[PDB]
């Protein structure tokens, strides 16, 4: 982690083989180790729902894109098992792996994607610079904001 | 009395033995497990200096 | 055909069925190609993907960057802008 | 026979560490120790036969 | 919130036999596999849709274990792990005693536990079997379905992983499709003359024929 | 109960399990169920008896 | 001495006469198998064995395993090739023309279905498959 | 016809040279450029694998011969057999997934993304090189781009790591060079560098004996024999972990791979004479880095040693002369590839979240991170040569090499076989402890690690996709030898007599 202030050095020395955890009279049993702590309820959701929840969860592409990537594998399994000639295979791999990158290339800019400096400026300014990268062209910004990506400026 | 006779004939050895697990596995911390421990920094020291 | 009855003396008779089978080489690149296709799908589509911890502000808002030694510089830069941030109040003052 | 007889011993150990844990706690220091555990017979019968 | 180990009735608009209709004034949801299915009023009084209830519970239980007997030793024949079995010649084998004093054996060893039951249905809480051990506090089973440490050795209804009423259809509607089942191969055995798995081999290929109408 | 009853048939198996290698109701020449399933078997000390 | 210092020892010519006649030596032998030292109770005992193993092999013969059948097939041979010159040599002296002329059969059964291998020729590798499977059987009939 | 290898080889250094003209901040457009380019080119291998390599031909395939300079002879010739796909195969494999585990870089992405096409470049230029001077050229292009990487993508040392390992570099590579020299103007009439020539040449023992000493240096400078070893330790130690996947997964087999091609085919005489040498030297060396592991208080450092115990195998396959036990090198080289990548992946990742170094402070990490300790676990089991994994075969195998050798007799094969039995104790003794004192045992960790703190769909798609070959390949290991049982018999035809 990172330390703000300088931390208390260890003056007792440590053993480097023991375990790291805490002491066998300090550990609470049946809490500490999930033992005795899944009490069932009657509000157990739908397993398709809990299905459901964990791909949406992972932000899906949507559309043709999300067309493609449900339809890839099946439908190259369905052509090595119908004696397909592999070169029609190669050609819709390669078709299917520029489009997903173009596709997602075309797709907006978010904080976590430039710099450190860049996610840690003022968050009024970050957001007006992520909304106007994902709205003029990239010679408009790079004119109007590239004094920003100079890092020894300041 | 506690008659001494019968506390270290059986009860003191018979505890003894069965609460250090015959001795053995102590051992085996002493001679191997420590001593392979030592090995390594041995080791260690050699690819390091 | 393939099965071979063994007796042996004082023992129980063996009976051994055996089939020398092995996978063909264009069964093996059916493997290998199926497999790249796999990986190449799943690169596409886990990239597509969010990820939950480096988009996160406890990752981004430390200074993270990808990079394998942003934790020491940061805890350097830290020590060195506190040292700077005295200079500054005691040339204020 | 060592096989059945053993599973029959290790599960009717757990089912009686099961019922003392609720009066000992969770602790296995405490839920497998036989110096506390006297006088089961009376409350879980099937566990004694 | 916790194990909830009472049957909850269906809402009054549940799924339906005939879809439109409307549901008998006796048929309120509160039994398993209730879709209001009663043309001829045969549950009107409470005392018989009890009776008639236990009934179809008996009959569906029956009917599972017998299409199972029947089924899965014919698969395993057809696979080849059983000689000579045939669920219609199985009655006329040569056993070890006859079938007349076979038959009075099983008439007593069945009528004892067909009349605890009786005994329960009657009276419920006459008969207890499971044990009443110091400090365990037995709950008090529904009549028609018993079951502690023998018959719920599993501990799967009273609330666990799916509620009470939903096992209860669950085993209800296994039990429907079973006597369907069953009187289906009652009929199949004399009509086609043949097993059933192999009717299904000769209707599954060219279903347009080999059908009742091809005997 | 789920406890319970893998015990009540370790109970039965551990009270029934010893009559597979002792004959099951001899009755002159009887070989028990187990001597049946090693019928070659190796037995140094009574090989001739 | 801890490990040689030439070239290994290459494919060792056999006393018994059953090779090739214009050459000395078959064409399915490969250098550098290892093969374990028993005796002639041991060689004859891996010979039906490994003449039932060759046997094994009529599900690797096909359009698109041949390279695996040929792979077998010069493994195996250089086996039953080497213990059939073990258990010739040490045979009684009225035993050994038979055995000989046994193993001379066998082994132009195996360059006839090597050579079918080859050409990747399916109907001949079927022909000499079985030519080489009515010669094994009698090699275990014989060697039982 | 068509220049299928040619253009292998080209197209990754050639879409990088082209990532300098995208005007675009951030990492996205940049990353999924390198990740189209990454892919495009392991579809463009697996259709030459596919429809052009045949693994039954012992024969060298897809030449391709073009004169670049007069003076030395020497041609840009490149071609595929079957000891060179399988790596080629594994640098597609794992640099593609480099790439996509190299995600959240958003310092410099342009040179770095640049600098793993180029890496991808190098490496499967090297594989697939027939000329004696093109190999040199292949192994030299790597010094620049993995310096670059560790000293602006490293970790704490990583200026010291970087500086240690060119230097080590270099200095095994001018002996590379040396040999180069050496062996390419043997000629009577004029200098020859294709090695389809050069395999037939026929050398005094002394001479041939120096140019297998001038080869054998870089080949273990590079691959990590004892004494050059101690480049690795620090360089993977101090590495990004996207760099210690190329590091511990490819370039480590570069070594070997150029063992097998030069010292084992070139010259045969010579490696018959320094085999029994290397079977010892190997034997010590996984028992000396399986013994330095436990000695070892930092994660990755531990990892490091490990790889260069596991390099053993390998060492021993190649001195053992027998195809089982090339093949079992190879299989080894394989695993090793699909072993240590992961391993060094999953300690970056687990080091992202957690920020520790020594083991001594990593306890509970088990309870906030469940699916990095489960792949933690899976692939250390594939590190103890656990069996239904790749690396238990591959021990096991290079075992039956040795077992089956006939240039060693009995005390030998007993004392070695004994050996390297005795580094199957040692590697779980560390392992298992690394795991002990990295997952198990409780602390409370923050509310904010409960959730968002795990490993992410990425990271979990890049574990599976490394962990699913490998239990491919411990179940049905002729998915890989199959595709070299043929050439490596053609390699031991020149070691028997003729
Ligand atoms: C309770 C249901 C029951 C049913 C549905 C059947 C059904 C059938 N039995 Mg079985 N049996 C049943 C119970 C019993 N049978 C037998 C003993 C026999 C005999 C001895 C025979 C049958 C036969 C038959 C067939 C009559 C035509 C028919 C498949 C006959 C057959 O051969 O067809 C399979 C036959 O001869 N059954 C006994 C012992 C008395 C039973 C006791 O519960
Ligand atoms: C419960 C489901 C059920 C199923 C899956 C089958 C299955 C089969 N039967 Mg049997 N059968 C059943 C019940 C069932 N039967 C009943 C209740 C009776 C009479 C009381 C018969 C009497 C019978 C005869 C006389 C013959 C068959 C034959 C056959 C085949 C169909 C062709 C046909 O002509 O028969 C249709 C026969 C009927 C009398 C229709 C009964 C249908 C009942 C009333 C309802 C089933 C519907 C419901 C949607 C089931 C779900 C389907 C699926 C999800 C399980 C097929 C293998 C034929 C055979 O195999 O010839 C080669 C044939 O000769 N069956
Ligand atoms: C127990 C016997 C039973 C019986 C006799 C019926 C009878 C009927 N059902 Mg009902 N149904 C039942 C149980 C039953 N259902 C159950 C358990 C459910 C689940 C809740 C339903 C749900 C249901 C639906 C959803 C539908 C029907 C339909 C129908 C009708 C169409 C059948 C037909 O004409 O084709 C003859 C078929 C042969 C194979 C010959 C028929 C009157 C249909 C409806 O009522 O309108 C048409 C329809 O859409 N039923
Ligand atoms: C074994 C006998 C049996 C019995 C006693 C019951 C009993 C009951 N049924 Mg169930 N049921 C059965 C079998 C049986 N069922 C079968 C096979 C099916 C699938 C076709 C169903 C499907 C079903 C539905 C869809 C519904 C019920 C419901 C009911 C309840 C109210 C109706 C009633 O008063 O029943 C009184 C019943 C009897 C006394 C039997 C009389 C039958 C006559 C005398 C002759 C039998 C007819 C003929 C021989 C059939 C041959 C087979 C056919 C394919 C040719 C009651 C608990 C309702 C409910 O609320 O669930 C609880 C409801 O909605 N049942
Ligand atoms: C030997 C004596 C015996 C006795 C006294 C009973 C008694 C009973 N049976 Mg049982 N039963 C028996 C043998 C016996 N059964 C056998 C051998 C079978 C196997 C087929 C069954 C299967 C059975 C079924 C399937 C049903 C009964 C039902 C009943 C009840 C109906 C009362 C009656 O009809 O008179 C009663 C509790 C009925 C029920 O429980 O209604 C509530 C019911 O549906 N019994
Ligand atoms: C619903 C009740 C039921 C009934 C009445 C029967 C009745 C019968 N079974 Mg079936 N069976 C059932 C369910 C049932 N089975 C189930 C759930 C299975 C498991 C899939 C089997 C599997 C089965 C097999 C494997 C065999 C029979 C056979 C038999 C016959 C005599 C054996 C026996 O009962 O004494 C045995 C009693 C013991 C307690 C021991 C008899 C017709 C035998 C047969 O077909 O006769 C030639 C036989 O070989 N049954
Ligand atoms: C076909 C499905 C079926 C279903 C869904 C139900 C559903 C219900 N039953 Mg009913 N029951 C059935 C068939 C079924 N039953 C049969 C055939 C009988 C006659 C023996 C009974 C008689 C009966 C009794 C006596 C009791 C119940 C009870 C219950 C509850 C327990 C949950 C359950 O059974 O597990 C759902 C899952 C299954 C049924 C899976 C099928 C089992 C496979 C085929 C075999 C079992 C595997 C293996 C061989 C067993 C272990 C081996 C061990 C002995 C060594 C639930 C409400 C209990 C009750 O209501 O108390 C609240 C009660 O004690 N049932
Ligand atoms: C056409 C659509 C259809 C649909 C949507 C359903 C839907 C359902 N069925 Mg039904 N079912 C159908 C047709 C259908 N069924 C047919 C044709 C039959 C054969 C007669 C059945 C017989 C059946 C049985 C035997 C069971 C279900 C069960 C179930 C439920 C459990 C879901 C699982 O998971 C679910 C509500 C389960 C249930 O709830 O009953 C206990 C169950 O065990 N169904
Ligand atoms: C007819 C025909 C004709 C043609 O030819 C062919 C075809 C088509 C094939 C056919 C058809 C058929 C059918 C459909 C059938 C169905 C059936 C069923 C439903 C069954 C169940 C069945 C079912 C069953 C057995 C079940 C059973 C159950 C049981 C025992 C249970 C137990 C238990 C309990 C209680 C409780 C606890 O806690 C647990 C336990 C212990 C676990
Ligand atoms: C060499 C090579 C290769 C190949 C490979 C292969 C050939 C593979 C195969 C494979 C296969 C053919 C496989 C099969 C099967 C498998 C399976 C069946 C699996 C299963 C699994 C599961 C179910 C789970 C798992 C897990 C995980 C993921 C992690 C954690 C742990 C656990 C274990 C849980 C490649 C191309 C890459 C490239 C480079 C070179």
């Amino acid at each position: 982690g990172l330390t703000d202030i300088e931390p208390d050095l260890n003056e007792d020395p440590r053993d480097r083989w023991a375990t790291n955890g805490v002491a066998p009279e300090d550990f609470v049993y049946g809490k500490y180790d999930e033992h005795h702590t899944f009490y069932e309820s009657s509000e157990k959701g739908s397993f398709w729902g809990a299905v459901a929840e964990e791909y949406n969860s992972m932000d899906p592409p949507t559309g043709f894109q999300g067309l493609i990537s449900w339809l890839f594998l099946p439908a190259v399994a369905a052509g090595m098992y119908f004696n397909v000639p592999g070169d029609y295979l190669f050609i819709g791999a390669g078709l299917f792996v520029i489009i997903f990158c173009i596709i997602e290339m075309d797709k907006p800019d978010q904080p976590h994607n430039f710099e450190p400096q860049i996610y840690n400026m003022e968050r009024g300014a970050r957001d007006k610079l992520i909304a106007d990268y994902n709205t003029m062209d990239i010679w408009d910004f790079n004119e109007k904001y590239g004094d920003l990506w100079d890092f020894t400026l300041k | 009395g506690q008659k001494r006779i019968l506390g270290d004939n059986i009860i003191t050895i018979i505890y003894n033995w069965s609460a250090n697990r015959g001795y053995i596995d102590a051992f085996y911390s002493t001679f191997l497990i420590k001593g392979i421990r030592s090995l390594s920094e041995l080791v260690s020291f050699f690819d390091r200096r | 055909m393939a099965v071979l009855v063994e007796h042996v003396e004082g023992q129980r008779d063996l009976i051994t069925h055996k089939s020398i089978w092995h996978l063909s080489d264009a069964a093996i690149k059916n493997v290998y190609l199926f497999y790249m296709m796999f990986t190449c799908w799943g690169c596409c589509v886990f990239g597509a993907a969010k990820d939950p911890y480096y988009d996160s502000e406890q990752y981004r808002g430390d200074g993270g960057d990808g990079t394998g030694h942003w934790v020491y510089e940061k805890q350097e830069d830290i020590e060195e802008a506190g040292r700077a941030a005295l200079w500054r109040e005691e040339l204020i003052e | 026979t060592h096989a059945y007889s053993k599973a029959l011993l290790f599960l009717a150990s757990g089912s009686l560490i099961h019922s003392m844990g609720t009066i000992v706690g969770y602790s296995p220091d405490k839920s497998q120790n036989m110096v506390l555990m006297g006088g089961l017979t009376k409350h879980v019968p099937i566990t004694k036969t | 919130g916790g194990i909830s180990s009472v049957c909850e009735p269906l809402p009054p608009d549940r799924p339906l036999w005939f879809p439109g209709s409307t549901p008998p004034q006796w048929l309120d949801g509160s039994l398993p596999g209730d879709f209001g299915f009663d043309p001829l009023g045969l549950g009107s009084d409470p005392e018989t849709l009890r009776w008639f209830a236990q009934a179809e519970l008996m009959h569906s239980r029956w009917a599972m274990l017998a299409v199972a007997g029947i089924l899965i030793p014919e698969w395993l024949e057809s696979i080849g792990l059983m000689e000579n079995f045939n669920w219609y010649d199985a009655g006329s084998r040569e056993y070890f005693a006859d079938p007349t004093t076979l038959f009075v054996v099983q008439l007593a060893l069945m009528g004892w536990v067909e009349g605890r039951r009786w005994a329960d249905y009657v009276n419920p809480g006459c008969v207890d079997i499971e044990p009443k051990l110091p400090n365990r506090k037995n709950p008090k089973p529904d009549v028609g379905y018993p079951g502690g440490l023998w018959f719920d050795f599993m501990m799967w209804g009273r609330g666990s992983p799916e509620p009470v009423m939903v096992l209860r259809t669950k085993e209800i509607k296994n039990g429907r499709l079973a006597m369907l089942a069953f009187v289906g191969l009652c009929f199949q055995a004399v009509y086609t003359g043949e097993g059933p798995l192999e009717n299904l081999s000769r209707h599954v290929a060219d279903p347009g024929h080999c059908n009742i109408f091809s005997a | 109960n789920t406890m319970l009853f893998p015990l009540i048939i370790l109970i039965m198996f551990t009270l029934f399990v010893g009559f597979i290698g002792i004959p099951f109701n001899q009755e002159g020449m009887d070989l028990d169920i187990l001597t049946k399933w090693l019928t070659p078997s190796i037995n140094l000390l009574h090989s001739n008896s | 001495q801890l490990w040689l210092d030439g070239p290994l020892p290459g494919l060792r010519p056999a006393e018994n006469k059953i090779g090739n006649e214009e050459t000395g030596t078959r064409t399915f032998l490969k250098k550098g198998i290892y093969m374990a030292n028993i005796g002639t109770k041991g060689s004859a005992l891996r010979l039906r064995k490994y003449a039932f193993d060759l046997l094994a092999m009529e599900d690797l013969i096909g359009q698109d395993t041949l390279n695996y059948v040929r792979r077998y097939l010069r493994f195996k041979g250089t086996f039953m090739y080497y213990d059939f010159d073990k258990v010739i040599s040490a045979a009684p002296v009225a035993d050994k023309p038979p055995l000989t002329n046994l193993a001379n059969r066998l082994f132009d059964n195996f360059e006839k279905l090597q050579e079918a291998v080859k050409l990747k020729d399916v109907p001949l590798t079927r022909s000499c498959y079985d030519d080489t499977a009515v010669t094994l059987q009698e090699v275990m009939n014989r060697m039982a | 016809s068509f220049p299928w290898l040619t253009t292998i080889v080209v197209l990754p250094i050639f879409a990088g040279s082209l990532i300098f003209l995208f005007p675009h901040r951030g990492n996205k457009v940049i990353r999924w450029y390198t990740i189209c380019i990454s892919m495009i080119e392991l579809l463009l291998m697996t259709y030459v694998f596919f429809y052009h390599f045949q693994p039954d031909d012992p024969l060298i395939q897809l030449v391709e011969d073009y004169k670049w300079i007069n003076f030395f002879d020497f041609h840009w010739r490149l071609g595929i057999d079957g000891l060179s796909i399988g790596p080629i195969l594994l640098t597609g494999f794992i640099t593609t997934l480099a790439t996509l585990a190299a995600w959240p870089v958003t310092r410099n992405s342009q040179l770095f993304h640049f600098l793993m096409l180029a890496m991808y470049s190098a490496q499967i230029g090297l594989f697939s090189s027939r000329d004696l001077l093109l190999f040199f050229i292949m192994w030299e292009l790597e010094l620049i781009p993995v310096y670059l990487l560790l000293s602006m993508w490293g970790g704490k040392k990583r200026l010291y790591s970087a500086t240690k390992f060119i230097l080590y570099t270099a200095g095994g590579s001018i002996f590379l060079l040396m040999g180069v020299l050496g062996v390419g103007l043997y000629g009577s009439n004029e200098p020859t560098l294709n090695l389809e020539t050069l395999v037939n040449q026929s050398y005094p023992v002394a001479l041939e004996i120096i140019f297998y000493i001038g080869f054998f240096i870089a080949f273990a400078v590079k691959l990590p024999i004892i004494p050059l070893h101690t480049w690795l330790p620090d360089t993977h130690g101090e590495a990004h972990y996207s760099t210690c996947m190329l590091l511990a997964g490819i370039l480590l087999k570069m070594g070997a791979y150029g063992l097998v091609r030069i010292n084992m085919e070139l010259l045969p005489h010579a490696h018959s004479i320094f085999s029994p040498w290397l079977m010892i030297i190997g034997t010590m060396q996984i028992i000396y880095a399986a013994s330095t592991s436990p000695g070892q208080r930092n994660l990755k450092k531990r990892i490091a040693y490990s790889s260069v115990s596991h390099m053993g195998f390998i060492i021993i396959g190649i001195s053992s002369i027998t195809d089982t036990g090339l093949n079992g090198a190879i299989l080894q080289i394989i695993s090793h590839g699909f072993i240590g990548a992961a391993l060094f992946f999953l300690a970056g990742t687990s080091y992202d979240r957690i920020r520790l170094v020594y083991l001594d402070e990593m306890g509970g990490i088990a309870i906030p991170m469940p699916k990095i300790f489960t792949l933690f676990s899976s692939f250390s089991m594939a590190s103890l040569a656990l069996p239904g994994m790749s690396g238990f075969i591959a021990e096991l195998i290079v075992f039956f090499g040795l077992i089956t050798s006939q240039k060693y007799l009995l005390i030998p094969k007993l004392l070695i076989t004994f050996g390297m039995a005795i580094g199957m104790i040692l590697t779980p003794i560390y392992l298992l402890s690394m795991s002990r004192q990295m997952f198990y045992g409780y602390k409370l960790f923050n509310i904010s690690n409960s959730s968002f703190f795990d490993s992410g769909p990425r990271e979990l798609f890049v574990s599976t996709s490394i962990f699913l070959p490998v239990i491919g390949i411990g179940v049905y290991p002729d998915l890989v030898l199959s595709l070299s049982v043929e050439k490596v018999e053609a390699i031991l035809s020149n070691y028997f007599y003729r």
